[PDB]
C-alpha cells in the first residue's frame, strides 16, 4: 500500500 | 487587523489538529474572506480539504497560495502529498524536491520524499531521507515509524529491542493524545503492540473514511428486509480492487461463478479497471451482474450503484490494502457488511458488521482482538484456486539420475501420456511416483537443463525448461493458462544441493524477525547437511540475513536466496523443498496454500492474531495436526524430525501430497456452499430484527 505522508501546518505570524 | 486573519488560520490549526476537521474549514474560509492573499490560509485549508478527499480543489488552493508567495515551501511539501494520493508520484516528486530546494532544513518535505523512494523499491534512499528527517526534527513520528517499517523490510535489526520500545511508545502516546498512529493497521501485526492498540489503530484508521464521506452529507439508505424482490435469493456483492493479476483472485477467482444461482444473486464491484488479465475476464463472465466501479469515483454515487441493486450482504475484500474504497462500506448501502479473506485483521469500524474466519484462526476467547462479530466457516476461511490453476501439478514424475522425489522433477497435463510412450519406468510405491531411469531420454532432458535450453521435443512431447516459461507462453507462467508441456523442475535451477535437505520460506522478508532466524538456525544447527531457502524480497535484504546467520553460528553458504519467480514457477519449484518454515510472527497465506498445493510439509506455531494463525488454520483443514507447534520447541523438534528421520518425512509428505486433493482445502466448490450457509444465517439473523451477533454454530 502506499505510504502515508506527513501534511505541515503553517503559522500566521 | 491582521490578528483578525492571523487568530482565524491559528484557530483552525487547533482545531484541525483536536479533529474537528469541518469547524477548521469554516475558520480557514473566514481567515479568506478576512484576507484574501492570505497564503498560509489557502495551504492549510487545501491540506484539510485533501483530508476530505476533496482533491481537486485542494490542488487549486495550493497554487493560489504558490502564485501569492512563491518560495512557499510548506505549501510545495503539502501540493506533493496530494500529487502523491492521485497517483501522480513525478508531480509529487517535482514538488517535494523544490521544497526541500527552497529550505534544506524541512523535516516534513524530507520524510516525505522519503515516502516516495520507499513505494518505489529504493529502500536505501528512504532509509537516507527518513534519518534526515529524524536528525532534522528528531520527535517526528512519521518519519520514525515509516524508517522502522522500511528496516523491517530490509532486515535491519540493529537495536531492533529498542526501535520496538520506541515504536509502542509512540502509538501509546499517539492513542492517548487522540491522534491518528504513525503505524498502519497492517504493519501493526508486526511489532510486539497489545491487541488493544492494534484494535484502535485499525479504528483511527477507519475514521479517516468517516472524514471523506461526512462531506456528502448523505442520510441513512433503507434496507431490504425480504428476499421478495430478488425472487426469493439473496443478493451477495463483492467489493475488491484486486478482480485481477492478484493473489486474491489467484484464491478466490472460482467462488462468483460456483454460487447457486437458485438462491443467490452475485455482484462483483470492481474498485480497478480490467487491467486485461483472463483472472478479470473469468469473473466478469461467471458473476451474475459485473459493475466497475473505477468509472464511478464519487464514493457517493458508487454506493447509490451497489443500494441501487439491492444488495443484502456487502462482502469487504481490501481492508486496508492498497486500492480499497472501505468509504463505500463507511455509508453503509447494505444491512449486513462483512470482512473476507483480502486482510488479515479487524477493521475496528463500526461500519463492518462481521469478519468471516474460523475456530482455528479465531477462536472465541479470542474475539476482543476484533471490532466486528466472528463468523465462522466450519474448516479454515482460507481458500485457493490451485486446483483450477495449477492441473499440471496433480501429478509428477522424476529422473532417476543415481530415488528422490524433489531432486529433478517433471510435471504436465501429458505427462502420464508421454511416460506411456517409454517402456522402461519405473513405478515406485510411496498415488504412486513414476520414475525414469538414467536413459537416452533422460540425459536429454538434463542436458537441456544443463545447458540452459528453452526446451526440446521427445516422442512429439514438448519438454520444457522450467526457468524459461514466460518465453514459452506468459499466460502460463502468470496462473491466466495452464501449461500445456511438460515442465522439467530441479534442484540444480535454483543452486541448492542434490543430497541435503532444503527447507523453505518463500514470503516477504519482512515476515522474519531476529526470534524467526534464530529458531531457524536452532533447527539448521541440528540437521548436519541442511539449508535454508528464501527469498530475495528485496535483495538488499539478503547481506543483512547472512550477517544475522553468520553471528548465529551458520556458515554463508548454509543459506540459499532466489529471485522473485512468476506465479506458477513459484508454486512448482515449491516441489524442490524438503519442509518449509513457517514464519511465526506473520505467517505465509497465500504462499502457506502454494507450498501445500506443491505437497510440501509445513511447519507453523500459530501466535494470538489473525496473521499469526492462518497456517495453522491450513494445515488443520489439510488433516495434518502433527505440523502444528504448540511453542518455540515443538517448532524446532518438528522440523528437526522431518529432517532427520526420512522415512517420517516420506510419510508427512506423501500425507500432504494425499490431502491437498481428499481434503476441503482447495475444494472450491465445497467451499462456496459453506460459504453460502454462513450467509443465510447471517441474513435470517437480520431478518428476524437481531443485530450482529457472533455466528460461531
Ligand atoms: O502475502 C500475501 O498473501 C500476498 C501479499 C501481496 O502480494 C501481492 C500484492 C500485489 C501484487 C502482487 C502480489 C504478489 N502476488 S502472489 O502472492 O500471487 C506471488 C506471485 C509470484 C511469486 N513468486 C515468488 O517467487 C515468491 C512469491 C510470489 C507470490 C507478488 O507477486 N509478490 C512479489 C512481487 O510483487 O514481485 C509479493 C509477494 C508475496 C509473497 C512473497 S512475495
Amino acid at each position: 500500500h502506499e505510504t502515508g505522508t506527513t501534511n505541515t501546518a503553517t503559522t500566521a505570524t | 487587523c491582521p490578528t483578525h486573519a492571523d487568530s482565524l488560520n491559528n484557530l483552525a490549526n487547533i482545531k484541525r489538529e483536536q479533529g474537528n476537521i469541518e469547524e477548521a474549514v469554516r475558520l480557514y474560509r473566514k481567515a479568506l474572506e478576512v484576507f484574501p492573499e492570505f497564503a498560509a490560509a489557502h495551504s492549510n485549508l487545501a491540506s484539510v480539504l485533501q483530508q476530505q478527499g476533496k482533491l481537486q480543489e485542494a490542488l487549486m488552493h495550493y497554487k493560489e497560495a504558490i502564485r501569492i508567495s512563491p518560495t512557499f515551501a510548506d505549501a510545495y511539501s503539502n501540493m506533493g502529498n496530494t500529487l502523491k494520493e492521485m497517483q501522480d508520484v513525478q508531480g509529487a516528486l517535482q514538488c517535494y524536491t523544490r521544497a526541500i530546494q527552497i529550505n534544506p532544513a524541512f523535516a516534513d518535505a524530507h520524510s516525505n520524499l522519503a515516502s516516495i523512494h520507499k513505494d518505489s523499491g529504493n529502500i536505501p534512499e528512504a532509509i537516507a531521507s527518513y534519518r534526515t528527517a529524524l536528525k532534522l526534527k528528531p520527535d517526528f513520528p512519521d518519519a520514525y515509524c515509516n524508517l522502522a517499517h522500511c528496516l523491517q523490510i530490509v532486515c535491519d535489526w540493529t537495536d531492533y529491542d529498542e526501535r520496538m520500545k520506541k515504536l509502542v511508545s509512540i502509538v501509546a502516546d499517539q492513542l492517548e493524545k487522540n491522534r491518528l498512529p504513525s503505524v498502519h493497521p497492517h504493519h501493526s501485526m508486526l511489532y510486539p503492540l497489545s491487541h488493544g492498540f492494534r484494535k484502535a489503530i485499525a479504528e483511527r484508521h477507519g475514521n479517516l473514511c468517516l472524514d471523506k464521506i461526512n462531506v456528502l452529507h448523505k442520510p441513512p439508505y433503507e434496507h431490504p428486509k425480504d428476499l421478495k424482490l430478488s425472487d426469493g435469493r439473496l443478493r451477495v456483492g463483492y467489493v475488491s480492487s484486486d478482480f485481477g493479476n492478484h493473489p486474491t483472485s489467484h484464491l478466490m477467482q472460482s467462488i462468483p461463478g460456483m454460487h447457486n444461482p437458485d438462491k443467490f444473486e452475485v455482484f462483483c464491484y470492481a474498485l480497478s479497471p480490467d487491467d486485461g488479465t483472463n483472472f478479470r475476464v473469468k469473473v466478469m463472465a461467471e458473476a451474475n451482474h459485473f459493475i466497475d466501479l473505477s468509472q464511478i469515483p464519487c464514493n457517493g454515487k458508487a454506493a447509490d450503484r451497489i443500494h441501487q441493486d439491492g444488495i443484502h450482504i456487502l462482502v469487504n475484500m481490501n481492508g486496508y490494502t492498497k486500492g480499497a474504497r472501505n468509504e463505500l462500506f463507511a455509508l453503509r448501502p447494505a444491512p449486513i457488511q462483512a470482512m473476507w479473506l483480502g486482510y488479515p485483521g479487524t477493521s475496528g469500524a463500526l461500519f463492518m458488521d462481521y469478519i468471516i474466519t474460523d475456530q482455528e484462526t479465531s477462536p472465541a476467547e479470542v474475539a476482543e482482538q476484533y471490532s466486528e462479530k466472528l463468523a465462522y466457516m466450519p474448516h479454515t476461511f482460507f481458500i485457493g484456486d490451485h486446483a483450477n490453476m495449477f492441473p499440471h501439478l496433480k501429478k509428477k514424475a522424476v529422473i532417476d539420475f543415481k530415488i528422490y522425489d524433489n531432486r529433478i522433477v517433471l510435471n504436465g497435463i501429458d505427462l502420464k501420456a508421454f511416460l506411456d510412450s517409454l517402456p522402461d519406468v519405473k513405478i515406485v510405491k510411496m498415488l504412486n511416483m513414476p520414475v525414469i531411469p538414467m536413459n537416452t531420454i533422460a540425459e536429454a532432458v538434463i542436458e537441456m537443463i544443463n545447458r540452459g535450453q528453452i526446451q526440446i521435443t521427445i516422442n512429439g512431447f514438448s519438454i520444457s525448461n522450467g526457468l524459461a516459461t514466460t518465453q514459452i507462453n506468459n499466460k502460463a507462467a502468470t496462473g491466466e493458462e495452464v501449461p500445456r508441456t511438460i515442465i522439467v523442475t530441479t534442484r540444480s535451477q535454483y543452486g541448492l544441493p542434490e543430497d541435503a535437505i532444503v527447507y523453505c520460506n518463500f514470503n516477504q522478508l519482512y515476515k522474519i524477525d531476529p526470534s524467526t532466524l534464530q529458531m531457524w538456525a536452532n533447527i539448521l544447527k541440528r540437521v548436519p547437511n541442511s539449508v535454508l531457502w528464501l527469498l530475495r524480497f528485496p535483495a538488499v535484504g539478503e547481506p543483512n540475513i547472512q550477517q544475522y546467520a553468520q553471528n548465529m553460528g551458520l556458515p554463508q553458504n548454509r543459506i540459499i536466496f532466489s529471485p522473485v519467480a512468476p506465479k506458477e514457477e513459484h508454486v512448482r519449484r515449491g516441489q524442490l523443498a524438503d519442509v518449509c518454515l513457517d514464519t511465526p510472527l506473520c505467517n505465509g497465506h497465500t504462499t502457506g496454500m502454494d507450498v501445500l498445493w506443491a505437497g510440501t510439509p509445513m511447519v507453523t506455531m500459530p501466535g494470538e492474531t489473525l496473521a499469526s494463525r492462518v497456517a495453522a488454520s491450513q494445515l488443520t483443514c489439510l488433516g495434518c495436526l502433527e505440523l502444528i507447534a504448540k511453542n518455540r520447541q515443538e517448532y524446532e523438534d518438528i522440523a528437526v524430525k522431518l529432517g532427520t528421520d526420512l522415512e517420517y518425512l516420506k510419510k508427512v509428505r506423501g500425507k500432504v501430497w494425499k490431502q491437498r486433493i481428499s481434503s476441503p482445502l482447495f475444494n472450491t466448490k465445497q467451499y462456496t456452499m459453506e460459504l453460502e450457509r454462513l450467509y443465510l444465517q447471517m441474513w435470517e439473523h437480520y431478518a428476524a430484527g437481531n443485530k450482529p451477533d457472533h455466528m460461531i454454530k
